[PDB]
This record gives structure tokens, sequence and C-alpha cells, in this order.
């Protein structure tokens, strides 16, 4: 596991973390899962946890979360979920993520950006170059 | 400020919340 994989797993760690006190647990999962339109159950949610929870103290602490990210969890119907989340990120569905969206996808899990950073973060995905991300662009981003 | 991973990190979280 690389440097910037790891990297980008504490990314993902600190998201969940709203608290930012080093564990996840099973109502920062929910809060996060319902702001992206999602309704998980208790008991989805704790089996959830009891799969990643190594140590049993009934939270996820970045170790964990690690082990998680490493041995992936499997899909049950959902196999494509680079699309799934691509539709999360293209809130006016044309098959485009603008610079304007992903300002807002960033401000609904939480973080203040700038603009130049927000701009930023499409030129790194941004692949023939038009100041959008696509759909094969935000695939070949993950794969 | 590092944009991959900071996007890459968003795109995680969106993943395994859906
Ligand atoms: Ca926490
Ligand atoms: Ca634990
Ligand atoms: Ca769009
Ligand atoms: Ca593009
Ligand atoms: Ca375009």
């Amino acid at each position: 596991l690389t440097e910037e994989q790891i990297a980008e797993f504490k990314e993902a760690f600190s998201l969940f973390d709203k608290d930012g006190d080093g564990t996840i647990t099973t109502k920062e999962l929910g809060t996060v899962m319902r702001s992206l339109g999602q309704n998980p159950t208790e008991a989805e949610l704790q089996d959830m946890i009891n799969e990643v929870d190594a140590d049993g103290n009934g939270t996820i602490d970045f170790p964990e979360f690690l082990t998680m990210m490493a041995r992936k969890m499997k899909d049950t119907d959902s196999e494509e979920e680079i699309r799934e989340a691509f539709r999360v990120f293209d809130k006016d569905g044309n098959g485009y993520i603008s610079a304007a969206e992903l300002r807002h996808v960033m401000t609904n899990l939480g973080e203040k950006l700038t603009d130049e950073e927000v701009d930023e973060m499409i030129r790194e995905a941004d692949i023939d170059g038009d100041g959008q991300v696509n759909y094969e662009e935000f695939v070949q981003m993950m794969t | 400020f590092n944009a991959r991973r900071k996007l890459k990190g968003a795109i995680l979280t969106t993943m395994l919340a859906t």
C-alpha cells in the first residue's frame, strides 16, 4: 500500500470523522451517508463497523479503516460504485462535473476550499483539457 | 494543498457512503 494511497485513505477518514477525535462512530457514518442522500438502518451501520472492528471497542480508528480499504468491500448488486459516486458529483446530470458542482460537494462534506483549490482539483482530473470532468476521466482517476 | 489527494479522498468517501 503506497504513500499516496495511505494519504488518500487518511483524507477519506477525515471526512467521516466529523468531530476529529480519531474514531468513526456509527453516528458519523449515518450522518455522512444521509448527507449524501442515503438512509442506512441502525443494524446496517452496526454490521458495517463490526466487519472492520478488529480490537472490538465498537469504533473504527485509522489502522482499522486502513485494513478495510486494503481488503476492499464487496459488491452485492452495485458493482459500479464509480457511476453512483459520479452521480453525487454531477448534480444536474449532464455528464460533466464543473468546478461549481465540485465546490458544492466539498461544502456538503464539510470543508471550505478556495476557488483556486477547486480549480486545481478539476485540473488534476481533467485529461482532455475542456475544464470539466466527464465520466471516463472520473473512472481513470480512480482506476 | 494536495489537489489529487483531497479530490480522491472525497470520491472515496462518497463511494463508501453509497
Ligand atoms: Ca469521531
Ligand atoms: Ca476499534
Ligand atoms: Ca454537471
Ligand atoms: Ca475534461
Ligand atoms: Ca466541456
